[PDB]
């Protein structure tokens, strides 16, 4: 019959998910063990937290 | 510098030479000590090393003229090299806590030596 009927809804689907992080490059301390200028001895290793 | 060395000078080929560097506390020499020198135009040449008890191992390449005396109360150790040849016009160094690693050793300055 004549009139106005509500059938469904509408929704704009999104694209291009975006992830943003700050300049978190504070320390990254691996140059003291990986490529030390003078490598540590065999039995006196260096422990660096 | 907290580590000084005494000895050297112009010596006729064949003389003797000595170096003196000392510490103060009994526990500062834990646990490894050695010696090293850098002649101009020469790479690193390790000679010998010893632990607290005094057991020594020496590089076999130049192990014929090695003699070392050690003290504990004076907190010292001496590397004595004799028969001064014409290839020792460089600077020497003694090191405390040699094996502790890259950041666990303290270096010195040495003295000039003239050889003909």
């Amino acid at each position: 019959e004549k009139g106005i009927y509500q059938t469904s809804n509408f929704r704009v689907q999104p694209t291009e998910s975006i992830v943003r992080f700050p300049n978190i490059t504070n320390l990254c301390p691996f140059g003291e063990v990986f490529n030390a200028t003078r490598f540590a001895s065999v039995y006196a290793w260096n422990r660096k937290r | 510098v907290q580590l000084v060395e005494s000895g050297g000078g112009l010596v006729q080929p064949g003389g003797s030479l000595r170096l003196s560097c000392a510490a103060s506390d009994f526990s500062f020499y834990d646990y490894e000590m050695s010696w090293v020198r850098q002649a101009p135009g020469k790479a690193l040449e390790w000679i010998g090393s010893m632990y607290h008890s005094g057991r020594t191992y020496i590089n076999p390449s130049l192990k014929s003229l090695v003699t070392i005396s050690r003290d504990n109360s004076k907190n010292t150790l001496y590397l004595q090299m004799n028969s001064l040849r014409a290839e020792d016009t460089a600077m020497y160094y003694c090191v405390s806590n040699w094996a502790s690693g890259s950041t666990g050793d303290y270096w010195g300055q040495g003295t000039l030596v003239t050889v003909s």
